[PDB]
C-alpha cells in the first residue's frame, strides 16, 4: 500500500515501497507530519526505492516515516475559484480565507502544445511605456522578457506593465511569484486589494487575477514547482475556459536557481558554471507549455534576474531563445537616473519588423537606435577631446542622442510613491510622433533637460516653459520673504509650545506578557525505551 | 541477480540438515565465549561508527527526526542533519575530541532551539544559546526553534515607520525601513562593524525618547569573528549603555563549524521574540559570507557534492530562509517589525562572488562601501551610485524627504561631471559649479565613528548645503561648519523638527533666519 522514508538528504527524501512504485513526477504524502509535507517522485533509485523532493522541509522527518501515494501528480483548483486567490505551490489557500471552491482540480504536469497547434498571428500589445512601445514592442498572445540585475527595476516595470495592461485587457491575470521576496508579493497583493483587481467577500467572483507564490522562504521544491501550478491555472483559463490570460512570472530565474540546488542531491554531476545538467531541457518543458494556441491565448511577462548583470550566464541565456520580446534593463542607464533602465539597442522583439508595424514605426525605432549607436561609438572621443571639434555634424547627434535617451524615460504609475511624478501612459501613435520630431529636428529649440520623465511631447513644450519660468525666478533678494517674522508666523519659543509632550514609560514592557517558563540546567535525553531521562553519567 | 530469486531464497530449499542441527547447539556456546568483547546492540540509542573533523556517523538512532539535537555520552550536543540508510550523519556542537568509536549517542526528542524572551536582553551569548558573559545561567527566559518558517503574505504589512540609524549618509541617501533587509556589503577595513555599531548606539539614544513601543531591541550576531573583538564590542556597548538593549550571539572563530553556521538563525530566533510580541527588533549578521563558510565546512565534510567555490547548491536558501524572516508584521499579528543588516566581505570590490550576489538578490537594500572612497577621507565610505534602497519615500524622516531629493539629484550631477576632471576647462562656470557644490556635498556627508546623530541634527545639517549658507568655505572645513552649524543653531529648532516630522512653513523660515544668524568660521 504505502512507503516508508528510506533517507533525508537536506530538501531530498528517499522513499522506499514495497511492490507497486509510483511513477516518476507522482505526489506523495507524508503522514505524521506536523505540516502537509508532499514530496514529487523525481527519480527511481532502483532497489524499490523513489528519490523524491519536498515542498515544505525536511526537519522532522523519520526513517520509516509513512509516506502513501496520492497516484496522480500535484493536483491544485483551476478555475473561477481561484480567481482573487492566493495558492500555494500544492494549491492550498494562504490569503486566509476559506478554502478555495474551484472544480476539476488539475495535475501541474502536462506536456506541451503539439505543433499544429500553434498560432502565427501577431498583433501588438501596446503597454503605454514608450520605450517598450518605440523600440521593442511586445505582442499579444506572445512571450516577454524582463531581463536585468538585482536593482535595476524589474519588479517595478512588471508593477505598471500589470497596472497598464492587465486592468484594461478583460480577461484573467494569473501572477506566478516564484522565488521572490514575500514583502513585495504582499505589496501586489495590497495593490491589487485597493485597485479592483482583487476582490474580497461575496463579491470575489468578480476578481480577475489569480496569486500562485512560491517565494523565497519556501525550500528549493516548492519553488521549483510553482511556476508550474501558475502556469496550470493559466493553462485552465486558456484552454477550457477559451480566454486571453496574462501570465506574469516574477523571476523565472528562480525556476533554474531551485532546481540547482536539488540537483546535486539528485544524483547528478554538475554542468558549466554550476546549474544542473537538465538546465535547458528544464527551461524548454516549462516555457514551451506558455504558448498561444488555437484554444486560447497566454500573454507571458516574465522577469528574469541575470546573476551580476551578465547576460552571458547560461540561465538567462537560455531564457533568451524562449521569448518573442526581450526587455533588457542594465544597471548603466539607471546610473544615469534613467527610469525604466531599458536598454535601448540591447532590447529586441519580434515585433520590430516593418512589414507588421508598419514602415514609419519601424524607421523611426531603428533611426532611434542608429543615432543611439552613433552616440555611443562618439561616448569615447568626448571622454579624450572634449565635444567641441565635431564640424556640427557629430555634435548635432550628440544632442539629439542625449533629447533620446532622457525622452526615453518615464514616470510610471506605481512609481509615484518614491519619485512623487505622477505617472504618464503614452500611446503608440503618440509615441512614434513624439520620437520622430526629436529625430527630424522639430525640437532642437527645446532644452536637453526638458525631456527627462515626462509623458508625451505635449510635455517636454511644457517642462520648456516651467524651466524658463523657473530661470526667470531666483532674480531678486531684498526682503519680503518668510523669513521675516512679521507675516503670519510666530516665535521660535512660541511654535516649542504648540508640541503634545509624550510619555515616557522606562519600563519597556517584557515583565507582564511574557510565559517565563523554566529550562533545565542539565540536559535530558531519551532512552532506549523512549523514556525521559537525564544523560547518564558515563562517558 | 535479480529481487526475484532473491526472495524465492526467502522459502526454505536446503533438502538436508546436516549443518543446521549440529552448529545451533554450537553457536550459542560459540558465542557466549566472545559476550566480553561483544558491544552491547542498539535500536533507539546510537553508537558512533566513525568520528572525525567534527562529524560522527552514528549507528542506530532509528527515530531521530532531520535536523534533530542529540547528545553523546560525552556532554558535548549534536545535531542529526542527513539520515542515511545505515547511519546518521551528525554534526559535533563543540570540539569532537571527546568522542570515540563505540561512544553511546543520545537522541534529546528535540529540533535544536535557543532561550529567547527578555532575559536574554544584555547578555552575552554562543551560538547555541548558552551565555559566555560570566553572568551566570539565563533566567527569565523561553526555549524556542531556530528553523521558524518566515511570515507569509498575510502577516506582513507595508513598511512605513523609518528606523533611523544615525549615520547620515545611510539615512539621507539609503533610508532603512523598520521591517527592511539591508545588506552592507565592502571589502575587508572599510567599515561595515561601524555602521552596524553607529546603528545600535542610534537606537540606544532612541530608545530613551521614545514612549515605550517604537523602542528598538538590537541582537549583533557576530560569526567567525575572533573573541578580542567581541569582547572590545561588548565593552563599547557597555561603556555606552547600548547592552541594555542588545543582544549579542557570538560564535567566535575558535568555535565548531555548526555554532558559526547555527548562529544566525540563534540570533534570528532571539530577535523573533520582539518581532512577535509587538516590538521592534534590530538583527545584524555580522560576516554572513562567514556563517556560509561553515556552512560549506559542514556540508564537505558530510560528503554532499559541492557547487560553485565548492559552496553547497543550497546556499542560496540558506541566506534566503534567514533573511526573509525580517518583516513588518500585521496589526492582528502585533505589529511587530524586525530589519536586518547581514554584512558580506567581498575579495578587491568583487560584487561578481557567489554568496555576494545571492544576498543582494535577497535585501532589500545595499550599501555598499568601497576602499577607495575610504582613503579619500570619505568616511563611511558610501559608494552613493550602487548604494540602493527599495523603500526610498515613506519610509525616511518627512524632513530629510524634502531636503535629500536636491542631495541625491546633485550628487549624480557631481558624479557625472568628475569623470572630466583630467582638462579643468570648466564649462561656462556650469561644469565648475556642479563640482563645487558636489565636493561640498561629499564632504558634508563625512562623520566620526561611534557617534551617530539624531535624525533633526542630520536634516538640519543638509539644509545649510542643499540651500546656501555653506558656498562661502573651501571644501577643507565643512565638517567643522557643520559642527558650527549644529552647535550654534538655538536648540528649540531641533525640537520642532522632531516634534512635527517635517519641515512648518514657520519653521522652514526660522531656519533661513537663524542659519545666517551664526558665525562659521570658514574663511
Ligand atoms: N566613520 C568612520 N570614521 C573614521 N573611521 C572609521 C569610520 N568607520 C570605520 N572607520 C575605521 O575603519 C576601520 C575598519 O572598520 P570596521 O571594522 O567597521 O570595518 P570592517 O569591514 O568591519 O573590518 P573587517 O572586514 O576587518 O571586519 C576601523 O579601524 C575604524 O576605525
Ligand atoms: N520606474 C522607476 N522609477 C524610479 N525608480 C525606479 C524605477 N524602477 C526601479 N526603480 C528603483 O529601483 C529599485 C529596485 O527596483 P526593483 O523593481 O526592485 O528591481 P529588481 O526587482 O530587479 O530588484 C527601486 O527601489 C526603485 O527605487
Ligand atoms: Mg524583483
Ligand atoms: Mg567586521
Amino acid at each position: 500500500d504505502a512507503g516508508y522514508v528510506s533517507q533525508v538528504i537536506g530538501p531530498v527524501v528517499d522513499v522506499r515501497f514495497d511492490g507497486e512504485l509510483p511513477s516518476i513526477l507522482s505526489s506523495l504524502e507524508v503522514e505524521g507530519h506536523s505540516v502537509r509535507l508532499v514530496l514529487e517522485v523525481a527519480q527511481h533509485m532502483g532497489d524499490n526505492t523513489v528519490r523524491c523532493i519536498a515542498m515544505d522541509s525536511t526537519d522532522g522527518l523519520v526513517r520509516g516515516q509513512k509516506v502513501v501515494d496520492t497516484g496522480s501528480p500535484i493536483k491544485v483548483p483551476v478555475g473561477r475559484g481561484t480567481l482573487g486567490r492566493i495558492m500555494n505551490v500544492i494549491g492550498e489557500p494562504v490569503d486566509e480565507q476559506g478554502p478555495i471552491d474551484a472544480a476539476d482540480i488539475w495535475s501541474i504536469h502536462r506536456e506541451a502544445p503539439e505543433f499544429t497547434e500553434q498560432s502565427t498571428e501577431q498583433e501588438i500589445l501596446v503597454t503605454g511605456i514608450k520605450v517598450v512601445d518605440l523600440l521593442a514592442p511586445y505582442q499579444r498572445g506572445g512571450k516577454i522578457g524582463l531581463f536585468g540585475g538585482a536593482g535595476v527595476g524589474k519588479t517595478v516595470l512588471i508593477m505598471e506593465l500589470i497596472n497598464n495592461v492587465a486592468k484594461a485587457h478583460g480577461g484573467f491575470s494569473v501572477f506566478a511569484g516564484v522565488g521572490e521576496r514575500t514583502r513585495e508579493g504582499n505589496d501586489l497583493y495590497r495593490e491589487m486589494i485597493e485597485s479592483g483587481v482583487i476582490k474580497l467577500g461575496a463579491e470575489r467572483g468578480n476578481s480577475k487575477c489569480t496569486l500562485v507564490y512560491g517565494q523565497m522562504n519556501e525550500p528549493p521544491g516548492a519553488r521549483a514547482r510553482v511556476a508550474l501550478t501558475g502556469l496550470t491555472v493559466a493553462e485552465y483559463f486558456r484552454d477550457i475556459e477559451g480566454q486571453d490570460v496574462l501570465l506574469f512570472v516574477d523571476n523565472i530565474f528562480r525556476f533554474t536557481q531551485a532546481n540547482s540546488e536539488v540537483s546535486a542531491l539528485l544524483g547528478r554531476i554538475p554542468s558549466a558554471v554550476g546549474y544542473q545538467p537538465t538546465l535547458a531541457t528544464d527551461l524548454g518543458g516549462l516555457q514551451e507549455r506558455i504558448t498561444t494556441t488555437t484554444k486560447g491565448s497566454i500573454t507571458s511577462v516574465q522577469a528574469v534576474y541575470v546573476p551580476a548583470d551578465d547576460l552571458t550566464d547560461p540561465a538567462p541565456a537560455t531564457t533568451f531563445a524562449h521569448l518573442d520580446a526581450t526587455t533588457v534593463l542594465s544597471r548603466s542607464i539607471a546610473e544615469l537616473g534613467i527610469y525604466p533602465a531599458v536598454d535601448p539597442l540591447d532590447s529586441t522583439s519580434r515585433m520590430l519588423n516593418p512589414n507588421v508595424i508598419g514602415a514609419e514605426h519601424y524607421n523611426v525605432a531603428r533611426g532611434v537606435q542608429k543615432v543611439l549607436q552613433d552616440y555611443k561609438n562618439l561616448q569615447d572621443i568626448i571622454a579624450i577631446l572634449g565635444m567641441d571639434e565635431l564640424s556640427e555634424e557629430d555634435k548635432l547627434t550628440v544632442a539629439r542622442a542625449r533629447k533620446i535617451q532622457r525622452f526615453l524615460s518615464q514616470p510610471f504609475q506605481v512609481a509615484e510613491v518614491f519619485t512623487g511624478t505622477p505617472g504618464k501612459y503614452v500611446d503608440l501613435a503618440d509615441t512614434i510622433s513624439g520620437f520622430q520630431g526629436v529625430l527630424t529636428g522639430k525640437y532642437d529649440d527645446l532644452p536637453e533637460m526638458a525631456f527627462y520623465m515626462v509623458g508625451d511631447i505635449k510635455e517636454v513644450k511644457e517642462k520648456a516653459d516651467k524651466m524658463a519660468k523657473d530661470i526667470a525666478s531666483r532674480k531678486e533678494a531684498d526682503n519680503k520673504k518668510v523669513s521675516e517674522e512679521l507675516k503670519d508666523i510666530p516665535s521660535l519659543d512660541k511654535l516649542v509650545s504648540e508640541i503634545k509632550e509624550v510619555v515616557i514609560e522606562e519600563d519597556d514592557g517584557l515583565e507582564e506578557d511574557f510565559k517565563a517558563e523554566a529550562l533545565s540546567s542539565e540536559t535530558v535525553v531519551l532512552n532506549e525505551e523512549g523514556k525521559s531521562v537525564p544523560l547518564p553519567k558515563k562517558n | 541477480a535479480d529481487a526475484k530469486a532473491l526472495d524465492e531464497l526467502r522459502k526454505p530449499k536446503f533438502s538436508s540438515k546436516y549443518l543446521i542441527q549440529h552448529v545451533s547447539q554450537k553457536l550459542i556456546p560459540a558465542v557466549k565465549e566472545w559476550e566480553k568483547s561483544y558491544q552491547p546492540p542498539v535500536i533507539h540509542l546510537g553508537r558512533v561508527l566513525s568520528v572525525g573533523d567534527g562529524i560522527a556517523r552514528v549507528y542506530g538512532l532509528k527515530s531521530v527526526q532531520a535536523g534533530e539535537l542529540v547528545c553523546f555520552d560525552s556532554g558535548v550536543k549534536g545535531m542529526a542533519l542527513n539520515l542515511q540508510a545505515d547511519h546518521v550523519g551528525v554534526v559535533v556542537f563543540g570540539n569532537d575530541s571527546v568522542i570515540h568509536q563505540g561512544d553511546l549517542v543520545y537522541r534529546t526528542g528535540q529540533i535544536v532551539n535557543v532561550p529567547i524572551g527578555p532575559g536574554t536582553l544584555g547578555r552575552v551569548t554562543d551560538g547555541l544559546g548558552q551565555p559566555i558573559d560570566g553572568k551566570g545561567p539565563l533566567t527569565n527566559v523561553r526555549s524556542s526553534l531556530v528553523e521558524v518558517k518566515a511570515p507569509g503574505i498575510i502577516a506582513r504589512q507595508s513598511v512605513r515607520e523609518p528606523l533611523f540609524t544615525g549615520v547620515k549618509a545611510v539615512d539621507a541617501l539609503v533610508p532603512i525601513g523598520r521591517g527592511q533587509r539591508e545588506l552592507i556589503i565592502g571589502d575587508r577595513q572599510t567599515g561595515k562593524t561601524a555602521v552596524a555599531i553607529d546603528a545600535i548606539i542610534h537606537q540606544k539614544n532612541c530608545n530613551e525618547q521614545v514612549p515605550k513601543a517604537q523602542r528598538v531591541y538590537c541582537v549583533y550576531v557576530a560569526v567567525g569573528q575572533k573573541r578580542s573583538t567581541v569582547a572590545q564590542l561588548v565593552k563599547l556597548f557597555t561603556q555606552t549603555g547600548a547592552m541594555r538593549y542588545t543582544i549579542m550571539v557570538s560564535a567566535t572563530a575558535s568555535d565548531a563549524a555548526p555554532l558559526q553556521f547555527l548562529a544566525p538563525y540563534s540570533g534570528c530566533a532571539m530577535a523573533e521574540y520582539f518581532r512577535d510580541t509587538g516590538k521592534h527588533g534590530l538583527i545584524i549578521y555580522d560576516d554572513l559570507s562567514k556563517q556560509s563558510v561553515a556552512y560549506r565546512q559542514m556540508s564537505l565534510l558530510l560528503r554532499r557534492p559541492p557547487g560553485r567555490e565548492a559552496f553547497p547548491g543550497d546556499v542560496f536558501y540558506l541566506h534566503s530562509r534567514l533573511l526573509e524572516r525580517a518583516a513588518k508584521l500585521s496589526k492582528e499579528l502585533g505589529g511587530g517589525s524586525l530589519t536586518a543588516f547581514p554584512v558580506i566581505e567581498t575579495q578587491a570590490g568583487d560584487v561578481s562572488a557567489y554568496i555576494a550576489t545571492n544576498v543582494i538578490s535577497i535585501t532589500d537594500g545595499q550599501i555598499f562601501l568601497e576602499t577607495e572612497l575610504f582613503y579619500k577621507g570619505i568616511r563611511p565610505a558610501l559608494n552613493v551610485g550602487l548604494s540602493v534602497s527599495r523603500v526610498g519615500s515613506a519610509a525616511q524622516f518627512p524632513g530629510m524627504k524634502q531636503v535629500a531629493g536636491t542631495l541625491k539629484l546633485e550628487l549624480a550631477q557631481y558624479r557625472e561631471v568628475a569623470a572630466f576632471a583630467q582638462f579643468g576647462s570648466d564649462l561656462d562656470a556650469a561644469t565648475q559649479y556642479v563640482l563645487e557644490r558636489g565636493a561640498r556635498l561629499t564632504e558634508m556627508l563625512k562623520q566620526k565613528q561611534f557617534a551617530p546623530i539624531p535624525i533633526e541634527r542630520q536634516t538640519v545639517a543638509v539644509y545649510a548645503a542643499t540651500k546656501g549658507f555653506l558656498d562661502k568655505v573651501r571644501v577643507q572645513d565643512i565638517v567643522a561648519a557643520e559642527e558650527a552649524v549644529i552647535s550654534q543653531v538655538n536648540p528649540a529648532v531641533f525640537k520642532i523638527l522632531k516634534a512635527n516630522g517635517k519641515i512648518t512653513p514657520a519653521l522652514d523660515a526660522h531656519l533661513k533666519a537663524e542659519l545666517r544668524k551664526v558665525k562659521l568660521p570658514g574663511a
